[PDB]
């Protein structure tokens, strides 16, 4: 049937702590599922944070928080993984993990392609 | 007429194994074209109706087989013809053989002249093949049907045609099934309204009939609509889609193939026609020679030692 | 070795046959090699510039070319066994035509071997940067130097049934569709333009070549990124609709096993002109004590070297 994914993690945050968020899917097939993060705001729209690929050995993330963050994948739990590091307070916003068919050749994503997007957790960080 | 020594009769019994065993090679180069005809016709039989036109290639076949025989029996003449003793045997069967090697001629000549003027027949059975193809591209679900639509799908790529002659045929006919469709839909129902005996006629074509090398992605719906799109007219835009018809197109594809395949054979009974004109001679001179035994004595060889209008009178006995 | 004059005469027939199938294998390679060529006539403009996988069918070439030689020289030889006064005359050549064709059969075979077992590494990014080049420059159609990309990535995709490098979701984020061609008077386009940057005119869309003809629906071309924008489709993997492979994979697939079979073909005749030399050179020596004479039974020794190996190593 159609896949659901339940993401789980949000929490409130001090200024410059780290977090973790996990998105888990239903289908046992996660390990071709290219798999990608966004972060929205009030006053703000959809934006790319971080993506995961087939390989797994690719990840990308905006320029505005490269290396910052970190994304993995665990296949044995068909979960993805993101590490917040070094956080500020304007990053607080509503995270959504998006899952994809295959598209495996724009190894950058952008809301246009998802396909199967879960509800997103609300994360806040404060000074 | 014209003499003969035994360095010359020689001479030309080599010469003419050498050219027959050439002929062999025709033979069977003429037999794999036939061959490649045949199963290039065959893998379009689909789209057409299910036979047709399957004449020339069997006949072309037929020819070869024909001509690497004949070609292997002339060239044991031949080798027999080298030695007078091996000959002598052959003395009864000359002139059968000259006839045979005549009609074996002139049916080559009528193969050939076919080749060009059979052409014609092909048209009709194809443009009506095309149109049933055409007729059934909607209903893929149907059993014994689903087929159709990507034969003419990957035709139409593949011969960069689109439709029996253009597009005004698939704006007549329907092309989208009805499941497909939403029925419920407002623009929808006005269309099946309007148009007599139900069924959804848009003006537009497949994917296939587009372009790649219009510099505009190929539009393909609302075509007949100036408005519809920026820039664009179907008036003066040709690019946009391919405009000549698929009928037209293998035609034209199946015309240059068998253009070909004439050119060959007519160069084959150019060879066969030597070949006959050599024997021919052969056995003149033979007959000339008071014995075959006496190579060494001169001989003479022509090609008919009796007067157009005497032969006309023993033909008539 | 001491050849008695019957498996001298055996030796040389099978010779014969030898190198009556190494003018074929030469004749197959050059044939594969000429496929190769022309596959990559209209492939070259999706390799990498930096790429030199295009190189591996020149030395193919070659390759086939010294081996139909050898093969030729084994018939030669043949011949010459058939007609021993006919060989007299080709006794002095012999012996330097023999070492420069192992010479140079050898050395063109070993280049191609090394390049099919090393190129093809490369063809991954290089196909991975071709494409990419080319999508990008989908969009101009009007500007010379670059007219031929759209007419070649459309001719790419249909004739080998793929969409995009890898899949066809985000073409989505390339446009492909010259600006000249867009209406300035659409509230839509402009709003997209503004919110994009850089300008670029991004439409979930795909060009009509992604299409596959095996859909029992017509094929959709707009707005898939929508569940609902259409009665049936849905994100769920559709059967109908676009290709599902993508063109770098499938390319790449296909070169790969191009080179393996080519490589294969190259080894195999490699190793059927060593024997073919090598029996030709021991007919040579063997014939040397004969002086020319197949009829002469006086046991000639055939051996590889003219002399010892140590004689070889002194004369350096």
């Amino acid at each position: 049937s159609q896949v659901q994914l339940q993401e789980s993690g949000g929490g409130l945050v001090q200024a410059g702590g780290s977090l973790r968020l996990s998105c888990a899917a239903s289908t046992r097939t996660t390990s071709r599922y290219t798999v990608g993060w966004f972060c929205q705001a009030p006053g703000k729209e959809r934006e790319f944070v971080a993506a995961v690929h087939w390989s797994g050995g690719s990840t990308w993330y905006a320029d505005s928080v490269k290396g910052r963050f970190t994304i993995s994948r665990d296949n044995a739990k068909n979960t993805v993984y993101l590490q917040m590091n070094s956080l500020k307070q304007e990053d607080t916003a509503v995270y959504y993990c998006a899952a994809a068919e295959p598209r495996r050749y724009s190894y950058y994503m952008r809301p246009d392609e998802y396909n199967y997007w879960g509800q997103g957790t609300q994360v806040t960080v404060s000074s | 007429k014209v003499k003969f020594d035994q360095k010359k009769r020689v001479k030309l019994a080599q010469g003419l194994w050498l050219m027959n065993w050439f002929s062999v090679l025709a033979g069977i180069i003429i037999f794999s074209l036939g061959l490649f005809l045949k199963i290039e016709l065959r893998k379009r039989s689909d789209v057409m109706n299910n036979s047709e036109s399957h004449f020339v290639p069997n006949s072309l076949i037929g020819m070869g087989v024909l001509s690497c025989v004949f070609n292997s029996l002339a060239g044991k003449i031949c080798y027999d013809a080298l030695d007078p003793a091996k000959y002598a045997r052959w003395k009864p069967w000359l002139k059968p053989y000259l006839a045979i090697c005549v009609l074996f001629n002139i049916i080559l000549f009528l193969v050939a002249l076919c080749c060009f003027l059979l052409r014609g027949s092909l048209e009709n059975t194809l443009g009506q093949g095309l149109k049933n193809g055409m007729k059934y591209y909607r209903d893929t679900d149907t059993p014994g049907r689903s087929f159709m639509k990507k034969t003419i799908d990957m035709l139409q790529i593949e011969f960069k045609c689109c439709g029996n002659n253009g597009f005004r045929d698939w704006f007549e006919i329907q092309w989208i099934s009805n499941r497909y469709l939403d029925f419920s839909s407002k623009e929808v129902k006005d269309r099946i309204k309007s148009n007599v005996d139900g069924r959804y006629l848009v003006d537009g074509v497949p994917f296939s009939c587009c372009n790649p090398s219009s510099p505009r992605p190929c539009i393909q719906y609302q075509i007949t609509n100036n408005s519809a799109h920026y820039s664009y007219d179907h008036q003066t835009e040709e690019l946009n889609l391919w405009v000549r018809g698929c009928r037209a197109a293998l035609l034209s594809y199946y015309s240059s193939l068998m253009n070909s395949m004439g050119v060959v054979t007519l160069l084959i009974w150019l060879f066969e026609v030597t070949i006959t004109i050599g024997l021919r001679y052969l056995q003149t001179s033979l007959d000339g020679v008071s014995n075959p035994e006496e190579s060494e004595s001169e001989s003479e060889g022509w090609l008919l030692e009796k007067s157009v209008p005497e032969t006309w009178k023993a033909f008539l006995e | 070795l001491v050849l008695p004059l019957q498996p001298r005469i055996r030796l040389a027939q099978g010779l014969w046959l030898l190198s009556w199938l190494l003018a074929l294998a030469g004749g197959v390679i050059l044939l594969c090699s000429g496929h190769l060529l022309v596959q990559l006539r209209h492939l070259g403009t999706f390799l990498a510039p930096s790429c030199q996988f295009p190189v591996l069918p020149q030395a193919a070439l070659a390759a086939g070319a010294v081996a139909l030689g050898t093969g030729l020289v084994g018939v030669g030889a043949s011949r010459a066994s058939l007609n021993a006064a006919l060989y007299p005359p080709w006794r002095g050549v012999l012996g330097p035509l023999l070492v420069a064709g192992t010479a140079g059969g050898g050395g063109l075979l070993v280049v191609g071997l090394g390049l099919a077992l090393a190129l093809p590494g490369s063809l991954d990014e290089a196909l991975e940067e071709g494409l990419v080049t080319a999508l990008a420059h989908y969009k101009d159609t009007e500007v010379p130097g670059h007219c031929q990309a759209k007419r070649l990535v459309d001719e790419l995709q249909l004739r080998y049934h793929c969409c995009g490098r890898h899949g066809y979701k985000d073409w989505f984020g390339v446009q492909w569709v010259s600006s000249r061609y867009l209406d300035p008077g659409d509230r839509d386009v402009a709003d997209r333009i503004q919110s994009n940057v850089e300008g670029l005119y991004l439409t979930d869309g795909v060009p009509f070549s992604c299409c596959n003809p095996h859909s029992p629906r017509p094929c959709l071309q707009n707005r898939l990124s929508d569940s609902y924008a259409h009665p049936l489709f849905d994100p769920r993997q559709p059967n109908q609709n676009l290709w599902a492979q993508g063109c770098h994979e499938v390319l790449l697939e296909h070169l790969q096993d191009l080179a393996g079979t080519l490589g294969s073909m190259l080894a195999v005749t490699f190793l059927l002109q060593a024997l073919v030399l090598l029996g030709l050179r021991y007919l040579q020596t063997a014939l040397e004590g004969l002086g020319g004479v197949i009829d002469a039974g006086g046991e000639t020794q055939g051996y590889l070297f003219p002399s010892g190996l140590k004689d070889m190593l002194k004369t350096a």
